[PDB]
RNA sequence: UAAUUGCGAUAACGAACGAGACCUUAACCUACUAAAUAGUGGUGCUAGCAUUUGCUGGUUAUCCACUUCUUAGAGGGACUAUCGGUUUCAAGCCGAUGGAAGUUUGAGGCAAUAACAGGUCUGUGAUGCCCUUAGACGUUCUGGGCCGCACGCGCGCUACACUGACGGAGCCAGCGAGUCUAACCUUGGCCGAGAGGUCUUGGUAAUCUUGUGAAACUCCGUCGUGCUGGGGAUAGAGCAUUGUAAUUAUUGCUCUUCAACGAGGAAUUCCUAGUAAGCGCAAGUCAUCAGCUUGCGUUGAUUACGUCCCUGCCCUUUGUACACACC
């Protein structure tokens, strides 16, 4: 790749694998495809970057959170419910752990797995509180591709927070547990647990 | 081809020389340093019975070494953390004075350190010089 | 010897709404009315040369319950 | 929103009504003119209504404007 | 209940098994196995002798394991 | 003599970062040490980015010192890419050639995580009722 | 910048409305080097209400 | 690298000072199981009495549980500070002591007894089972029991 | 398991009482001689593309 | 439209108060005037690693230069600009591009008319009336009390742990305060596990405390789901600190006792971007005492860009036996 050299050494993993290719912290973003039409256009995955943290702006204008990338996207999710709120530094961390074990769990891209993930596990279609007239009944109205992803990552956390909590797996682990489970709708996920009962209502009640 | 102490790892860096010291067999751990707690705000004795104080020492040294001067005040806030005052809520609290003192006072015996001018001490060009030959020790570590 | 007092007249009285506030209350402690020394000072604010004149009395005017009667003339402006 | 008052879109009217040879489409020109046949007590005001004045200018020029 | 002390069995399992799985993590042999977890992680270090098991990732809050060669 | 540098800065929030450009052998070092070590630790790459995407012998000719003040643990580190790809631009500017300066530009706006145009962010005033600047005490009522 | 911050209310009714005054205080220093006449001079001749105005000799 | 097993040489839940003892909890920490000892005071005797902190409490000889009663009970004669201890300069005897278990109860039970007998303020409040410290009780210290 | 995809050509505007419900047209993507109205449940925009359960429906006014 | 904000419709025409303008604060400026109480480059003098010139430092001014970062004066800058999509193709709204900034730029200060039997006579040497005035309801002094504890309600702090606790090591803020006829903000030296003690010192302060080396946090390890080393209430023993004075523990420190709490029922508050939430810090109080408030920065997101379903207010239509006005 043409070494060249410079008073400050900077490493050799360091030049090769990045001025050639933008990968991840070090997984590539091209060979990776949404597979899943109208799921696209959102689940931001062009974009090639090294890190999911980035000085983001995504709440000026409605849809401009769909630039960012899903990874970083999926890292923000992580950091919640109180004692966690605002702690990024630690979320990527738990990512960047989260990719390298399922990396090794079934080879892939894990930056596919994850994409996998957010597309089987979007609602198709969901139930609404409809007027219904006293026990205010249902109507099944579909759901936004925007949505489809929100709901989605938010499943898929809420998934492996509660997963991990009193259990002596770590979060990287069962977000990596719940990633594989939802890359192929193993239906021990809790996300598509979640995502087969929406849908399952929303048949119910049209 | 020249190497300054800010060109190692702190971590790695503090890691190394702290070793370097105990296995030097002189330096002067004081005659607690098996009962203490380096800092009212914390609740454990250092974990690390045998050598904390090669720790800490060797710390210093370093953190002298890329100022001016830093005298036990600004030692015993550097090295406090934060207080559990249990159903009350956390605050900053310094860390034990006798501890990073004695430290500094050791560390004159081996000429590592010296009283400067301006208050505080200051590092010698003894240990300038130690620093800066150990730097290269876990820098060139790589076989 | 390190402190002298000195004396001016005044920037014309009818701009300054201090001494017609003095004015106000030795009118009533003169005996006169409300409305009468009200009216009295805003037309001398008037032709003071003044842009506006706003002079409220509040306090009870005619005894027991209290009340407020404001007494403005010109032009004012309240906010910025 | 940015709806424009009154006092700024009176000055829009008035000035194009008696400087529309001199005016011009341009915000920045418009904005040095105001201050050579108008005195304006705040910087932003002239501002709002030099950028006002354009506005009506760029759609005189598009067809006459209601009035 | 675990295991916080090796029964010698229990250290017939340890190099006859983990070469088995790709992935082998703190909880790992706490699952599997019984180990106390505070001998799961001496554990690792051990079995990275000549290194029946192969490093990628190695950290404080995780560590991630995998197969030998 | 005086050497030929050139002097950028770059803020993130209350992180103001000088950096000096001279021309030299291609050192590249913050707060007294080297780039290598900048140990916020996962945002390492966050302070290589501006070196990658535009090439990593633009740099051999020149010397970059990077000072920090200010700010915090994250925000120092993108007050320091910053001050970086903005002095590289601007090194280009004046001493170089106009076509290679937009074309250093080209490379980060077309990435740009902040890179060379300030973020405008800062903290919103407390008012009183509560303790975050729209958070409100909690009332109570009956 | 100096700041008071008081209770709008004499009292305690009411919803707690705060208030905050501010006394600005503006600080700058100029250095001269003049002889026996442009010293008390220059103190003199530029004095203004509101315009607090002090000269120190030298040194120490 | 303590990957080492021993045969039936590891002996889980023990006694000493008449309490039980399990075994298969780290020194520092099983000790703490007895009424007298906490963690700082029970991190310090050990080292003191030579014992490899890194053990479990299975582990360590009765030879090795035998320098660790010892010191614990005379704390002073081995380089143990006199802060360190729970009941310095008595009040009916003056000396520096460090009592622990059954002995925490009783001379609990002992100090209250002596302050309420003499009939002090603070007794009387540990008397009517109130809260003998300045706190309030008007909203608090309710559920009781 | 028959499942059909819907581009849109025009968002009419919002229904449901509370205001959660949105109105949009479609076309039927692989047969753009199609065009169904539909009520959403997420923020749509245009251009987006629908996932139809029953490809029939087609429903209006909702509270 | 955020707005009686505007386009317009027009028996109205033309206007004033309010809203807006305004003022402050936070954002931009390599353009101007400057700086030993703010900085940087060179240069002396000097230390260390390499000696290949190089890399990292010390030096209160060694000397010279400059104003990028800091300060604050004087100004510039935005007007939702430019283009497009919409609509009376009007006010305006939406999008894309550019820009330090395009949500009233973010956030505030100010704020009409008229009203309330809202609160305050316990801030006032503001006050009418009454009360009381030497066995005082005046003042002062000793002691006690305002905290008294079967219980009901409000605001809060710490928590239930592994997205953690503990131990090391990494090390980064901003808003601020500070001593005369006096004892404040306190560096540094020594002493002490600590809390604290003693000897000096600087600072009436961009100078000294202070780079306020803050906490969360980063890392490396110990513990390993066990009311556990999560949690720190109750309580015993001891050392100090404020003060004339600490018992009814003022507060701090050390050892020990090691509770309830396993995510919280019907209900219910707050919130739309550096926002929530988490994090600590200065300031008020202050002899001593913050789990309170007023501010500040650090880390920093999920969701919404909508509606009138609920709770309110606004306008219009309407009913009225209400006008002390649906108490």
């Amino acid at each position: 790749f043409t070494p060249v050299v410079l008073a400050t050494p900077i490493p050799e993993e360091v030049q090769q694998a990045q001025t050639e290719i933008k990968l991840f912290n070090k997984w590539s973003f091209e060979e990776v495809e949404v597979k899943d039409a109208s799921l696209v256009d959102y689940v931001q995955v062009r974009q090639p970057i090294f890190v999911a943290h980035t000085a983001g702006r995504y709440a000026n204008k409605r849809f401009r959170k769909a630039q960012c990338p899903i990874i970083e996207r999926l890292t923000n999710s992580l950091m919640m419910n109180g004692r966690n709120n605002g702690k990024k530094l630690k979320a990527v961390r738990i990512i960047k752990h989260t990719l390298d074990i399922i990396n090794v769990l079934t080879d892939q891209n894990p930056i596919q797995v994850v994409v996998d993930a957010i597309t089987n596990t979007g609602p198709r279609e969901d139930t609404t509180r409809v007027g219904g007239g006293g026990a205010a009944r249902r109507q099944a109205v579909d759901v936004s591709p925007l949505r489809r992803v929100n709901q989605a990552i938010a499943l898929l956390t809420i998934g492996a927070r509660e997963a991990a909590f009193r259990n002596i797996k770590t979060i990287a682990e069962t977000l990596a547990e719940e990633l594989i489970n939802a890359a192929k709708g193993s239906s021990t996920s809790y996300a598509i647990k979640k995502k087969d009962e929406l849908e399952r209502v929303a048949k119910s009640n049209r | 081809p020249g190497v300054s102490v800010r060109d190692v790892a702190a971590q790695d860096f503090i890691n190394a020389y702290a070793s370097f010291l105990q296995r030097q067999g002189k330096l002067e751990v004081p005659g607690y340093v098996d009962i203490v707690k380096t800092s009212s705000g914390n609740e454990m004795p250092p974990q690390d019975a045998e050598g904390w104080f090669y720790k800490r020492a060797a710390s210093v040294a370093r953190h002298i070494y890329m100022r001016k001067q830093v005298g036990v005040g600004k030692l015993n806030k550097l090295y406090g953390g934060a207080k559990s005052r249990g159903v009350r809520p956390y605050k900053h609290i310094d860390a034990s004075g006798s501890i990073n003192r004695k430290v500094l006072q050791a560390l004159e015996k081996i000429g590592i350190v010296e009283i400067s001018p301006k208050g505080g001490r200051r590092i010698s060009e003894n240990g300038q010089r130690d620093l800066d030959r150990i730097a290269a020790q876990t820098l060139e570590e790589d076989e | 010897g390190t402190i002298v007092l000195y004396a001016e007249r005044v920037q014309d009285r009818g701009l300054s709404a201090v001494a017609q506030a003095e004015s106000m209350k030795f009118k009533l402690l003169n005996g006169l009315a409300i409305r009468r020394a009200a009216y009295g000072v805003v037309r001398y604010v008037m032709e003071s040369g003044a842009k506006g004149c706003e002079v409220v009395v509040s306090g009870k005017l005619r005894a027991a319950r209290a009340k407020a009667m404001k007494f403005a003339d010109g032009f004012l402006i309240h906010s910025g | 929103g940015r709806v424009r008052t009154k006092t700024v879109k009176r000055a829009s009217k008035a000035l194009i009504e008696r400087y529309y040879p001199k005016l011009t489409l341009d915000f920045q020109t418009n904005k040095r003119l105001c201050d050579e046949i108008a005195t304006i007590q705040s910087k932003r005001l002239r501002n709002k209504i030099a950028g006002y004045t354009t506005h009506l200018m760029k759609r005189i020029q598009k067809g006459p404007v209601r009035g | 209940q675990h295991a916080v002390i090796l029964d010698q069995e229990k250290y017939d399992r340890i190099l006859k098994e983990v070469p088995t799985y790709r992935y082998v993590s703190v909880s790992v042999l706490v699952d599997r196995l019984k180990i106390g977890g505070s001998l799961a992680r001496i554990a690792l270090r051990h079995l990275e002798k000549e290194g029946i098991i192969k490093p990628i990732s190695k950290h404080s809050k995780q560590a991630i394991y995998t197969r030998a060669t | 003599s005086a050497v030929p540098s050139v002097q950028t800065f770059g803020k993130k929030k209350s992180a103001t970062a000088v950096a000096h450009v001279k021309a030299g052998k291609g050192l590249i070092k913050v707060n007294g040490s080297p780039i290598t070590l900048v140990e916020p630790e996962i945002l390492r790459f966050k302070v290589y980015e501006p070196l990658l995407l535009v090439g990593l012998d633009k740099f051999s000719n020149i010397d970059i010192r990077v000072r920090v003040t200010g700010g915090g643990h994250v925000s120092q580190v993108y007050a320091i890419r910053q001050a970086i790809a903005k002095g590289l631009v601007a090194y280009h500017q004046k001493y170089v050639d106009e076509q290679s300066k937009n074309e250093l530009k080209k490379a980060f706006t077309s990435y740009d995580r902040t890179l060379l145009i300030a973020d405008s962010r800062r903290p919103e005033p407390k008012k009183f009722g509560g303790k975050g600047a729209r958070s409100r005490f909690q009332k109570s009522y009956r | 910048v100096l700041k008071i911050s008081t209770r709008k209310t004499p009292n305690g009714e009411g919803s707690k409305t705060w208030e905050t005054y501010e006394m600005r205080i503006h600080k700058r220093y100029i250095d001269l080097e003049a002889p026996v006449q442009i010293v008390k001079r220059i103190t003199q001749i530029t004095i203004e209400p509101g315009v607090d105005v002090e000269v120190v000799v030298a040194s120490n | 690298s303590l990957v080492v097993q021993e045969q039936g040489s590891f002996q889980h839940i023990l006694r000493l000072l008449n309490t039980n003892v399990d075994g298969n909890i780290k020194i520092v920490y099983a000790l703490t199981t007895i009424k007298g000892v906490g963690r700082r005071y029970s991190n310090l005797v050990c080292k003191k009495a030579d014992v490899d902190l890194h053990k479990r409490a299975g582990e360590l000889t009765q030879e090795e549980l035998e320098r660790i009663v010892q010191i614990m009970q005379n704390p002073t004669h081995y380089k143990i500070p006199a802060w360190f201890l729970n009941r310095q300069n008595d009040i009916t005897d003056g000396k520096d002591y460090h009592t622990l278990a059954n002995n925490v109860e009783s001379k609990l039970r002992d100090d209250l007894e002596r302050l309420k007998k003499i009939r002090a303020h603070r007794g009387i409040r540990h008397f009517w089972g109130l809260r003998v410290r300045g706190q309030h009780t008007k909203t608090t210290g309710r559920r009781r029991a | 398991t028959p499942v059909t995809l819907a581009k849109v050509i025009k968002v009419l505007g919002r229904t449901g009482s509370r205001g959660g419900v949105t109105q949009v047209r479609v076309e039927f993507l692989e047969d753009t001689s199609r065009t169904i109205v539909r009520n959403v449940k997420g923020p749509v925009r245009e251009n987006d593309i629908l996932v139809l359960m029953e490809s029939e429906r087609e429903a209006r006014r909702l509270r």
